[PDB]
């Protein structure tokens, strides 16, 4: 059996972390919701 | 149950402790997370029970308590942030530039930023604090490295 619990509000900060890469990438999504590349 | 606006641990006991099978959204009175996290199973705030009112496994989205309610969109341009919430760990704000799912149906946003997979569900971003999509449905790419879908619903 699950549960929730607060975490947080939802709030843009200002001066965060600033990371990440911003690849383009050719993908297939199949039936069960699962993402793949197509090569 | 709770139902302040806000983000939120999806906690199970089934296993060891308490496990964090990943996070969520409540806003307008629904709470909005990804199907792979919750199964289409029932939840517990307090005394309070959530049932799923909506969902879809191809989408990996469900949404409790009513029918989706986020509907802002990545501009395509600006940068945003993952408020990412770890297991263990306080919620994080993390800002990037998505990068690209090119699909025969189209091109999504994506991020390309790696944490446990209890983190699935945790909301991306934009200036205004709309939430524009779910973190935690992606694909692991050449490196090993791991990039998620900017997934978003429709709002009826
Ligand atoms: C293997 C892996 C690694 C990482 C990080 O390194 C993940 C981060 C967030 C979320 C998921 C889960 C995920 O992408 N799916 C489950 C359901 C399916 N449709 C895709 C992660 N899965």
């Amino acid at each position: 059996d699950m549960y929730i619990e607060r975490a947080g509000d939802i709030t843009w900060e200002k001066d965060a972390e600033v990371t990440g890469n911003s690849p383009r990438l050719d993908v297939a999504l199949d039936e069960s919701g699962d993402f793949s590349l197509v090569e | 149950g709770e139902t302040t606006d806000g983000v939120y641990r999806v906690m199970t006991r089934r296993l060891l402790g308490s496990t964090q099978v990943g996070v969520g959204v409540m806003q307008e009175g629904v709470f909005h997370t990804m199907w792979h996290v919750t199964k289409g199973a029932a939840l517990r705030s307090g005394e309070g029970r959530l049932d799923p009112y909506w969902g879809d496994v191809k989408q990996d989205l469900v949404s409790y308590c009513g029918p989706w309610k986020l509907d802002a969109a990545w501009d395509g341009l600006s940068e945003v942030q993952l408020l990412a919430v770890p297991p263990g760990e306080r919620a994080k704000n993390i800002q990037t530039l998505p990068g690209i799912f090119k699909t025969k149906d189209g091109d999504i946003g994506a991020v390309a930023l790696d944490y446990p997979a209890g983190t699935s569900g945790s909301p991306i971003l934009d200036k205004c604090g709309r939430v524009i999509g779910l973190y935690g449905n992606g694909v692991v790419i050449k490196n090993g490295s791991y990039v998620s879908a900017i997934t978003q619903g429709k709002r009826e």
